[PDB]
């Protein structure tokens, strides 16, 4: 029985190790009837066209599970999508090699989808385990008006309500805006001094622009922030000490390719062994319906649980998203960033080295300002008042 | 006197035969100042992912389409994500009026003018508390199964029934796998004694859930189900909430899809006296002044508003009656957010669901 594993890349050198991963799966194993092979095909720089590919070439050669990758633009929802249509609605399993935006996690668009990274929004479930253990029992969060944005807010507060918190007071931009300055005189008045932000290389650019311009990097106010803006067009003016995040292998391909043939392989062999094994179609013409095994191939799907490449430990269960990544914590001193902080997947793990905080101060500061004046209201009465 | 090359696009061997009767009467149909109604009438082949824009756009390219109907035979709706993704490049606006506007696609990609007429999932719980309140039926249980969007579906219902002077009780939420097993489905669902049920369920996923209610015991006698979700073991005691346009014409049913694609516009040659770009690059603009320019939309005694991403945000639709004779019957109406029945009833009389507990009712004089 011939068994294909096919997947979209980026560039011709990125492909050629995709046959190496794929040929190690042979020998790797003792399947005897099992064959795997290899389709390559480039990214055609135009959405229209783009399905034509995928469908004459990629659909036709009856591919099991299809890998994707990041485009070569620094940022655009181009090669994803396409991909998660067409396939995506013959219930053939996509899996995401450098898939992390939020919106592809709703299941009603993108029936089936596969990630082998965690998106953006599960940031938010690191930084309340940090924000708790360093008290941080105030903030002010700056999200701003897109569909990943709300995403990311509302983790951060499902979650909250165990400890009974409304978050203090919640700010929403709107998405390419310049000057955001106005409304950054409501981030000054509250009690709390930790800011929390979560938007895009454009929206952080006015947001740091004028940070400094309105005393707001100084002594006594931290900054807790996103991935995104640590590092790009938006380091001209960062504040010093900023504690971010990162994650590891974010960019490498050719570790991610491998651990995602290693989840297959094992699967493929899960396949063969029970009844009504249809084969997924053949052509992309010919066959007008959806194929019988539907969620059986995606529930053994998302249940492999081994330790197997540089990451180990794959969990991919529930949407489809990881589990217990491995995260980074770094700070920004003098324009260079060197990091500090070590995520395991349980709990922060610091370092030895010194934590220094945003205006060049040492000592741990808290988000709390006494308000010096009260407002007092009272009412009519003849003997009190 | 504005051209307006309207397109046309049909699935399925039964327009094929009345393809060309449908010209005259679309054309006489819809009638506006300014404007040239010239529809045109084009036969697909298959309802599945396809390549479609193999031929799509080559039908799109060297003609003004301006808007073009989508309409399928066909109960799936796998059509309308990938004629989505089409529609977001060209910048045009597509309508399904039947088979294609299955069920409300939210969220869509960005700048998409995607439209359908179709109930929300979220339209369809406020019409069935309605009936429900001046018919009693206090009682109710929630049941759920594996089908995606399932989380929406219980918080939908818990946030009407919160914070009201009647006083909903619930009985718990119900979760049930068919893949695990018979033995599992049935005894879960008798877990909970009440004769009225909701249900959540894919189309094709009903039919074994019907299968452990035969074997439960909660099938005769008097019992109340709520086919609300996607769309011979099919007992008595089924319910469901529709479109208005549940049994609508052929002729009348592509005309309204025209109309709203069509006469929306009008108002944009009231300011001044387009979309073409498939197959071209180097031209992005904006596709977001169109949701706004949609709003105004009425006729056939209806009123039809768009919300941004797009569905009936005003669904004046009915309410089927239960069925027996293999038949969609339709007993409830609402319009103007008015609540409104045929078959007006207090308690449990004849005919009309008779009461489970025949040993445990009583008549009192006074």
């Amino acid at each position: 029985k011939i068994v294909n594993i096919g997947a979209v890349l980026s560039t011709r050198k990125h492909e050629q190790m995709f046959r190496e991963a794929v040929n190690q799966a042979n020998k790797r194993h003792g399947s005897w009837k099992i064959q795997l092979n290899a389709t390559s095909v480039t990214h055609k720089p135009n959405a229209i066209q783009m399905a034509l590919s995928v469908c004459e070439d990629l659909i036709s050669s009856q591919v099991y599970a299809i890998l994707v990758s990041h485009p070569p633009t620094p940022n655009d929802h181009f090669t994803p999508t396409p991909v998660s249509y067409t396939a995506g609605f013959y219930r053939i399993p996509v899996l995401g090699l450098t898939t992390r935006m939020s919106i592809y996690s709703d299941k009603s668009i993108h029936l089936s989808f596969l990630r082998t990274v965690p998106p953006y929004s599960h940031q938010s479930s690191v930084w309340f385990e940090m924000m708790r253990v360093y008290s941080w029992n105030h903030i002010i969060l700056l999200v701003s008006d897109d569909h990943e944005g709300r995403a990311a807010q509302k983790r951060l507060e499902t979650l909250l309500e165990e400890r009974e918190s409304k978050a203090e007071k919640v700010l929403q931009f709107d998405p390419g805006t310049k000057n955001v300055t106005a409304l950054l005189m409501e981030a000054k008045e509250l009690e709390a001094r930790v800011i929390i932000l979560s938007a895009s290389e454009d929206d952080a650019a006015t947001v740091y622009r004028a940070a400094a311009m309105l005393n707001m990097t100084g002594s006594g106010y931290v900054w807790l922030v996103g991935e995104r803006e640590i590092s790009g067009n938006a380091l001209r003016y960062a504040p010093d000490g900023i504690l971010g995040l990162q994650l590891i292998n974010g960019k490498n391909e050719s570790a991610h390719i491998s651990d995602a043939v290693g989840v297959v392989a094992q699967a493929v062999h899960e396949l063969l062994e029970k009844e009504n094994i249809t084969d997924p179609p053949r052509g992309c013409v010919g066959n007008t319906n959806i194929w019988k095994t539907g969620p059986l191939f995606k529930r053994v799907l998302m249940s492999s649980k081994y330790a197997d490449g540089v990451t180990g430990r794959v969990e991919f269960n529930e949407d489809g998203d990881r589990k217990f990544a491995n995260y980074s914590i770094m700070n920004l001193q003098n324009r260079k960033l060197v990091q500090v902080g070590i995520y395991n997947g349980t709990h922060v793990i610091p370092n030895d080295r010194k934590i220094i905080w945003p205006g060049g101060e040492t000592e741990k500061p808290r988000g709390y300002q006494m308000s010096t004046r009260l407002k007092i209201v009272t009412i009519h009465q003849e003997p009190f008042v | 006197a504005r051209p307006l090359n309207v397109a046309l696009v049909f699935s399925g061997p039964a327009y094929a035969a009345e393809a060309a009767r449908l010209g005259p009467a679309v054309a006489a149909a819809v009638r506006s100042p300014g404007l040239d109604v010239r529809p045109v009438a084009l036969v697909l082949n298959g309802s599945d992912p396809r390549s479609l824009v193999l031929q799509l756009c080559d039908l799109l390219s060297g003609l003004r389409v301006h808007g073009v109907v989508f309409e399928d035979d066909s109960r799936a709706p796998a059509v309308a994500p990938i004629l989505d993704f089409l529609s977001a490049q060209t910048s045009l606006p597509i309508v399904a009026v039947h088979g294609g506007a299955a069920l409300v696609l939210t969220p869509k990609e960005k700048g998409s003018t995607f439209l359908q007429l179709g109930s929300s999932t979220e339209q369809q719980l406020q019409v069935i508390f309605e009936v429900l309140e001046e018919y009693d039926w206090t009682s109710f249980v929630a049941v759920t199964t594996r089908a995606p969007g399932h989380r929406a579906f219980l918080s939908y219902i818990e946030v009407l029934t919160d914070g009201s002077l009647v006083g909903w009780e619930h009985r718990g939420a119900l979760t049930l796998d068919p893949g695990a097993g018979e033995a599992v489905l049935s005894a879960q669902l008798r877990s909970v004694s009440a004769q009225i049920r909701l249900l959540f369920c894919a189309r094709e996923e009903a039919e074994p859930v019907f299968r452990a209610a035969e074997e439960a015991g909660l099938t005769g006698s008097g019992y109340v189900w709520f086919m609300v979700g996607p769309q011979a073991p099919l007992p008595a005691g089924l319910f469901a909430v529709r479109s208005a346009g549940w049994r609508d014409d052929l002729a009348r049913r592509v005309a309204a899809g025209v109309a709203v694609v069509a006469r929306g516009a009008q108002a944009l040659l009231r300011d001044y006296g387009l979309g073409h770009d498939c197959r071209a690059q180097n031209r992005t603009h904006r596709g977001e002044s169109l949701h706004r320019y949609f709003m105004n939309i009425t006729w056939d005694n209806r009123d039809y508003s768009f919300n941004e991403d797009g569905f009936l945000v005003n669904p004046s639709l009915v309410v089927i009656s239960l069925t027996r004779d293999r038949t969609w019957e339709v007993v409830g109406s609402w319009e103007q957010q008015t609540l409104r029945l045929k078959y007006p009833l207090w308690s449990r009389y004849g005919r009309f669901l008779q009461p489970v507990d025949d040993t445990q009712h009583l008549t009192v004089a006074t």
